[PDB]
């Protein structure tokens, strides 16, 4: 419910998709002027069901709901927030793996030490 | 299995209201 900046209108077109006119800069966008303020700018910031900037659900009749990325101009059927969860999945598990090995190899050094300690004391 | 191509850029800034 904030209003749009000064200088830009809100429009439709022939097949009653919404855009943005810029008057100051003489330009139109897909881009509501107030998502910069509103929506989060990376997959990272984003809550609950929430798309980042620049990207848009969209409906096809054939093939279903697919996405949108205004930002690199490109289209996708695999949900972005989805690939970014996993991704994230994917990291922290290999980082549990690493850790675990390093957390190993120290375990290794000091039974070594250990044993080096006890034939010091038959010798 | 694909999602159609980008639709393209919205309707260019009015031009009778350049001039």
């Amino acid at each position: 419910e904030l209003p749009l900046p000064e200088g830009w209108e809100e429009a439709r077109d022939f097949d009653g998709k919404v855009y943005y006119i810029d008057h100051r800069n003489r330009t139109t966008s897909w881009i509501d002027p107030r998502d910069r303020y509103t929506k989060p700018l990376t997959f990272a910031d984003c809550i609950s069901d929430e798309l980042p900037l620049g990207w848009e659900e969209a409906y096809d009749p054939q093939v279903g709901d697919y996405f949108i990325d205004h930002n690199t101009k490109t289209t996708q059927i695999e949900d972005p927030r989805v690939q970014w969860r996993r991704e994230q999945e994917h990291m922290l598990k290999d980082y549990l793996v690493v850790a675990q090995e390093a957390l190993s190899a120290q375990k290794e050094i000091y039974q070594v030490k250990q044993q080096r300690l006890e034939l010091a004391q038959q010798e | 299995a694909e999602a159609p191509s980008y639709q393209g850029p919205p309707p260019p800034y009015p031009k009778h209201l350049l001039h």
